[PDB]
């Protein structure tokens, strides 16, 4: 749970000293980061769910044989269509998770830990996932400085799938 | 049973056993074979309909079973298939007997009060008999069938 | 940094000297001296990695410490050290233990032998928020136990677990000390509920064994040696 | 850790005299059909990571609550956690049938991961269930014969269906 | 280990939906605030030495049974290991106020020292005594004003005692 | 380089002895391996060129995308087509390898070790690699107990992919 | 206990990976040593109670002086004497466990761990058991390959005892 | 128990109890916190009492487990630590109620009629209360094994 | 781990007082015999071996099942880790008659390897007699004189023989 916090109490405990001025300067960095970002999470959570509708479409788009080819990891039947929009909202929801905690904390130990192992055992490819991440750092529509680290975190999830 | 029901009901009005209610008798005495056909129908193989009427009745009403519910964790759900178990050996009982008095007289009269006493559902417990009907009415032969359903039946009406 | 209190070492099997011939239930020794291949480093990175994490997955392995480690630059005591000051050790197991419990479990794999009682990890466990993790880990590396069994450059390993010409050893320490502890079970709310395994748990009313029946001391009595 | 061999010497040695004839008899036709233990060992082995995914597979078709939030499997790093718990139950398993005795699968196993799955707040029940279905789909791809001379493995089902309710009785 | 936003945002996932709004307005007021929980912090921080010293000044003149010889506190090393234990307990107090989480306190004390503390024979009444002492003098050292632009510092006396009080409790 | 002879004298050096009986059964029976499994790669030395290309049309047959969308990892162009025969090529060569050497331990040094991280970074499906090993496992045409463990090291190689 | 399959499983255990091909040629390595070393042993039991009373006769032959001199550790009376072919037995029969399980591991487990510290402490000396053993290599009768491994273990315990 | 003795025994005689029976019974009110530790110590190890108590005892008298005794086989075994068991219980319940008129007034009073029915050796039980009182006391301190012992010698008389 | 003046030292502190002249007294007449105390610590020590071999000489004399196959001290293995279990015994009553105090005796064996023979299946009543049987015989090599000039050892006689006494009942 790597979150600025929590981290800035990790290093004071394990040098073992008190909280210095090193901690203030990053409890007030992360409080002018929180002071837009609580408020670009909830407009991420305004607009998940069409978020996720035109991540799937983009993900059939992009590669057409997963409608096609019958196997139980590919979304041909309507099961494969519920569960992968349901990690498609897990994704989503992993993103906004990271812009309420402030770093890439929850994600790391939700999503990113196992799902190497994960994707070689069950044949799926994580490039679906990265056309999907792209899809919605493409289109979620936020600005400003949010939207630059919303990118980030969206962007860091690309590099730890690929 | 029979024989209780028709000599009380010759008790009350004062008189002996009508010709009637003694052919009822008759007829109750030779279907006994039977009786006790279905009765060790459905005592040989309770392991199996107690299961699969409970993954049955989980799978139809999954939230008596989800955290929140009344049969929520281990010793929860043992105590479900323990009551489901009761209601099956009260059903045996209703078919060797005749007649529904030792149903009625031991596991049905205040059931309400009971279970509501308990937080219990009793929707779901009419679900779990009525699986539990399904399962042992697929097991027998047609009039075997139906004969056990009237008891199950009556379970079940009696629920509700 | 005042000393730590006294506490008495407890009679173990590995305070004695010992009489064992090379066998199997003896465990397998890896060292940097008699492996220098490519193939032969990674067996002893994955046998590293075993014993220090019980499994580690592709994103816990560390390219620093192991690419450092083919080399000959760092030995196989400082990727112990490496690997007990990681941050995804840290994580799962520092964090999620209470304090005394990660003494334990950390002493428990870096020395090869269980703590000796309960004082001895109260003993050690002030030297953790006194000075830091790092200097802890620096305190229990370089001890006369450590240094007399496995040296600079062999991996850590459970010593006399099994006895010879015994069927059952002891638990091994991986599947014996979990990660973490029953506080952060509790924190997680974890005991689950199984409604597809009563259906099968079941067993009639009848069948139950009471308080007047044997059946449930048969268990002890099944158990229990007799003479012929 | 023993195999059929060393388990009957400790008898013997317990016992205190030589080998009896009828158990070198037994140990012959042993000798004779270890190799017919060991081609359901081999063929149960080529296949084992599809027995796995196809464990996982039914299992979380059939209890979606640990892949529901707040499950148990729910995490990606649970979910390779409990991948891997099972590999290695199907790796212990195919250990004890290679040595022909279920004492390394006890040794290695059995006496600590029930304690473990409970202070971790594992579920014993799935993971029950799942080394049953595993079990059951590891015979059933043993069993099956393709492209294998015609023999009979009556015996090693019994053995792996044996080593598989051990280790499902085990974990609980 | 959790911060306030990893609370609500584990208590999310276990909900296992998006944050709500409530919750999130209440997160903006928080992160309004926590400059002000800890500018409190700060001032606790400076004075942490003095807080100490005075602590066991006030514990040792009540309870001289300690300063006694055969008392628990009596020798010159377990006396350093007292004023060492208090320092402990004071910075991991510090550590949960500037967290605003009451999780590190338990995770890194609570649930071994009231154990460690028996198994020495340290009578826990005293400690739980002087950490009383100690969050009495800390918030009396926080509440007042030198030099310091006026702010609504009382919710977070709140906040402070309680820490204090779980930590005299878990104490015990 | 597990294999059992080297395997055999790292159990003697970790141990610490010398030489038993243990170690001169493995060998006769390392010997009865090969007497056999060194003939059967020659044969698949002969055999070696046909089942190259036969997989990688077998591979271009199940996945017909490959031959299609534009991508350097994918094999549309003909760059693809001389590099993805080439890793054919190696597969095969490393599973004449592992029949010459008695062991997995060729397959395991040249290609598994690395593999995983490979396909994550180049946006290879590993299917792909499963698909031309079974219509190698397949085709090989060898027959009795060389054809087994010829399959049993190319199930390895499967189970090591995914 | 080292024999070849408890060793084999130790090393696939210990490497973190399934069963090769390398353990299974192990195993026809095993089972052909077993072919003959079961019968072999079943031969040695036949024979085992003259040939423990000929190596106690060519002990007493070779070291006269154990016979003569008072002492508890000489085989002057006759409880040396009791005790001492019960040992001889005990080697003889320790043989033929080995030869059953196919690998040095009993005489490893029973005999050989504590024989040195056991003779230091009871002033036996390890040349009367080493007399003894080459007088049941000399007359145990056997012929071939079997012959030749119930020789090659009672060296080993020779080269254990000095 | 010490109260219930103390007002039979006056109120035979026909009279109060007498100031001597009345500081008995306070001694009593006061010692009952150590008997309830005495307790505790002998309910919670119970398990390895039990077994501990059986190992000895079959290794001290065989013939009872060998083929002919009458805990021969794996349910006479399992009733034969039942009963162990049993006479456990009854010490503790001794124990507390501070007399043996609990373990008397239960198993103790037809005990050679029972055990003769049955066709037990009735050493061999005094042998396994022997063996229960040596592990026991071996788990106790030295006064609390004296209180303890006094029980368990109360229950080894009155088998002989 | 404390002499006969350390004892001494940590009662006094306990007291809190400094040390009362009879205790000094007893600690002059200690110094005195303390050499009394030791030479026979020395003609102990010279014969530990024989101590040793002829207590596991009358004890597998006396009990000839632990000798028998399935005994416990049958295994050559096994029979030597007997006499060390013994000779370690035998050497932590040497330290403790050296150091004047049973701490050290019970510090090094006796909390834990009354468990660790019950949980290895070690009888404990055997070496519990084979201690008793190599206490009698070190007494009795200790109180004899060979060209040593006459004193009376009767307290060191008393002490060794408690030392002994307290290593076979902590045995069991
Ligand atoms: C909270 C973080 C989290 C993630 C990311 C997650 C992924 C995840 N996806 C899974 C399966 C799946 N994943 C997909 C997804 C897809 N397949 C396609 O064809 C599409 C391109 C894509 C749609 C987005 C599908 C269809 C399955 C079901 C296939 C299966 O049996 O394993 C499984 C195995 C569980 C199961 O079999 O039902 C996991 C653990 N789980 C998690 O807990
Ligand atoms: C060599 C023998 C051996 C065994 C058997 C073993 C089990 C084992 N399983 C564990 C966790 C686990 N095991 C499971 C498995 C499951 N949980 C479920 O929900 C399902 C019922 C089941 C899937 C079949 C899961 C999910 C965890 C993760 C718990 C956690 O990380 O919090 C842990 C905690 C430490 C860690 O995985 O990384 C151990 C020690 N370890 C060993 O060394
Ligand atoms: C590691 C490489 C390797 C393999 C693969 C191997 C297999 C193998 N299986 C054999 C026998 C056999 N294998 C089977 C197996 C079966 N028959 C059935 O009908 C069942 C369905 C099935 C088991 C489930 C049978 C029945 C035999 C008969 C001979 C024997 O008992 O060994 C034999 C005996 C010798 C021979 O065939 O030349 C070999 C070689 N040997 C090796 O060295
Ligand atoms: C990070 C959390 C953490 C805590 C809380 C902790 C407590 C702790 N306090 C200890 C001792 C102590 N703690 C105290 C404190 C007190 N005793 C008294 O008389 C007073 C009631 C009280 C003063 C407030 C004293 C005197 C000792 C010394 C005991 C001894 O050395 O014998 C010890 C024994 C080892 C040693 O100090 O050097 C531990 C482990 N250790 C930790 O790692
Ligand atoms: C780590 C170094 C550091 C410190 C020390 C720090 C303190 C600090 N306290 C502030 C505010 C404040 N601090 C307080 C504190 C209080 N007012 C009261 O009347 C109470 C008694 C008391 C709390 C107990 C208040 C009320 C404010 C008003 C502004 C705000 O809410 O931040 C601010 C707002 C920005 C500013 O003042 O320029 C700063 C800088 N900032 C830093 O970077
Ligand atoms: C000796 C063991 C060994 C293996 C297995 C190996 C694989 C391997 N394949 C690679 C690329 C590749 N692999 C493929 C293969 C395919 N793509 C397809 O569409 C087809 C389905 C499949 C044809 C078999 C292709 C086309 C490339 C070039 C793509 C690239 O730029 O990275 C690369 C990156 C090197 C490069 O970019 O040229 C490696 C390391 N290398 C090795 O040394
Ligand atoms: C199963 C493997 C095994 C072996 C090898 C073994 C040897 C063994 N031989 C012993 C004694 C002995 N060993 C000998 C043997 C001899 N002395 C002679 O003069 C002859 C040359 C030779 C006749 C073979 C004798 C006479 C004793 C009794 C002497 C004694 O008191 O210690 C003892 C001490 C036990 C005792 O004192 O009775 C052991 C442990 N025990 C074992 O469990
Ligand atoms: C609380 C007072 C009390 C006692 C004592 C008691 C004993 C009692 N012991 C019984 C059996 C038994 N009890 C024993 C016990 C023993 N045989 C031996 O050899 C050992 C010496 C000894 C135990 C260590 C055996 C073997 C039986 C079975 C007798 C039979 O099956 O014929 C039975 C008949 C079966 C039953 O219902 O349990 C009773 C009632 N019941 C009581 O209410
Ligand atoms: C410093 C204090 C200390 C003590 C006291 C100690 C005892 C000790 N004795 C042991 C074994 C043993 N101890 C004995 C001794 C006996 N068993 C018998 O049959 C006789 C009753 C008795 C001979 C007097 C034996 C035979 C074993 C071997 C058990 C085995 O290897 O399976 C073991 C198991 C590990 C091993 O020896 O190699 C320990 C830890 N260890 C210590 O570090
Ligand atoms: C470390 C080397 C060393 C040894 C061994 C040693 C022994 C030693 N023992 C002595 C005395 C003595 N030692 C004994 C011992 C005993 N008498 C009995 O009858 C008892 C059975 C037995 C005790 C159990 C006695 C009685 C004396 C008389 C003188 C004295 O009190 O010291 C003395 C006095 C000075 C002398 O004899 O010249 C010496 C030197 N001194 C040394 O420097």
């Amino acid at each position: 749970m790597k979150t600025p916090l929590t981290e800035a109490v990790a290093l004071a405990d394990s040098q073992g000293r008190f909280l210095s001025n090193t901690e203030l300067q990053y409890l007030y960095g992360r409080l002018r980061q929180g002071a837009f970002a609580l408020e670009a999470a909830q407009t991420l959570t305004a607009k998940a769910d069409t978020l996720v509708n035109g991540a799937a479409q983009a993900v059939y788009s992009k590669f057409p044989y997963t409608t096609s080819t019958p196997g139980n990891n590919f979304a041909a039947d309507q099961r494969g269509k519920d569960k992968c929009a349901r990690d498609i909202g897990y994704y989503l929801r992993m993103v906004t998770y990271c812009l309420v905690a402030g770093g890439t904390g929850p994600m790391d130990e939700y999503l990113i830990a196992g799902v190497d192992e994960i994707n070689r055992t069950f044949d799926l490819s994580p490039s679906w996932y990265v056309e999907a991440l792209k899809h919605i750092k493409a289109n979620h529509g936020l600005t400003g400085d949010a939207a630059t680290e919303t990118n980030n975190y969206i962007d860091y999830a690309i590099n730890a799938l690929s | 049973s029979i024989v209780t029901k028709s000599i009380v009901n010759a008790d009350a009005e004062a008189r002996y056993l009508s010709p009637g209610e003694l052919d009822r008798i008759k007829a109750f005495v030779t279907s006994g074979e039977s009786r006790l056909r279905i009765a060790e129908t459905l005592t040989g193989s309770r392991e199996r309909i107690i299961k699969s009427a409970g993954d049955a009745l989980f799978q139809k009403r999954p939230d008596v079973v989800s955290p929140g519910g009344n049969a929520y964790g281990e010793e929860m759900t043992a105590t479900c298939l323990r009551d489901m178990d009761y209601y099956l050996r009260l059903i045996t009982y209703g078919v060797v007997a005749g007649d529904v008095t030792p149903i009625e007289e031991i596991g049905l009269v205040g059931v309400r009060e009971m279970y509501k006493s308990l937080g219990t559902p009793v929707d779901a417990v009419a679900q779990a008999v009525r699986e539990m009907k399904a399962v042992a009415t697929g097991m027998m032969s047609g009039d075997d069938a139906a004969e056990a359903g009237a008891y199950f039946d009556y379970v079940i009406g009696a629920m509700e | 940094t005042i000393p730590l209190l006294q506490y008495a070492p407890s009679s173990q099997n590995t305070r004695v000297a010992g009489y064992t011939v090379g066998g199997d239930e003896q465990p397998f020794v890896f060292t940097t001296d008699n492996v220098i291949s490519d193939s032969d480093f990674d067996v002893l990175i994955n046998a590293a990695y075993r014993q220090i994490f019980f499994h580690a997955f592709k994103c816990d392995r560390q390219q620093l410490l192991e690419s450092q480690l083919r080399n000959g630059q760092i030995t196989v005591r400082d990727f112990i050290r490496g690997l007990l000051l990681s941050e995804t050790f840290i994580d799962s197991f520092y964090n999620k233990n209470s304090n005394y419990r990660f003494v334990e479990q950390c002493i428990q794999r870096v020395l090869g032998r269980d703590p000796f009682s309960e004082q001895e990890k109260i003993a050690w466990s002030i030297v953790i928020c006194t000075k830091g993790l790092a200097a802890f880990v620096d305190q229990l590396l370089n001890t006369d136990e450590y240094m007399e069994n496995f040296g600079y450059d062999t991996v850590p390993y459970q010593r006399r677990r099994s006895l010879a010409s015994r069927e059952q050893g002891e638990i091994p320490f991986n599947i014996k000390s979990p990660r973490y502890d029953a506080y952060y079970r509790s924190q997680l709310g974890f005991p689950q509920v199984v409604w597809q395994n009563a259906v099968r748990r079941f067993r009639t009313p009848d069948r139950v064994p009471q308080a007047g029946d044997p059946a449930l001391f048969l268990n002890m009595a099944r158990s229990a040696q007799i003479p012929k | 850790m023993f195999d059929i061999f060393t388990r009957v010497v400790s008898q013997a040695d317990a016992r205190g005299e030589f080998i009896s004839s009828d158990k070198l008899e037994a140990l012959k036709k042993v000798v004779a059909e270890g190799t017919k233990r060991s081609d359901a060992v081999s063929r149960m082995t080529n296949n084992a990571s599809s027995i796995v995914t196809n464990a996982a597979r039914q299992l979380f078709a059939d209890q979606p609550q640990l892949i529901a939030p707040g499950g148990n499997a729910y995490t990606n790093r649970r979910m390779a956690a409990c991948l891997r718990d099972m590999e290695i139950i199907l790796r212990y398993v195919t250990y004890a049938t290679f040595t022909g005795d279920a004492s390394v699968l006890n040794d290695r196993c059995l006496n600590g991961l029930r304690e473990t799955y409970v202070a971790l707040g594992v579920p014993g029940a799935s993971v029950a269930a799942g080394v049953r279905a595993m079990g059951k789909a590891a015979v059933a791809i043993v069993m099956d014969p393709a492209g294998v001379t015609s023999g009979d493995c009556s015996s090693l089902q019994q053995e792996i269906e044996l080593y598989f309710e051990t280790a499902a009785k085990a974990v609980e």
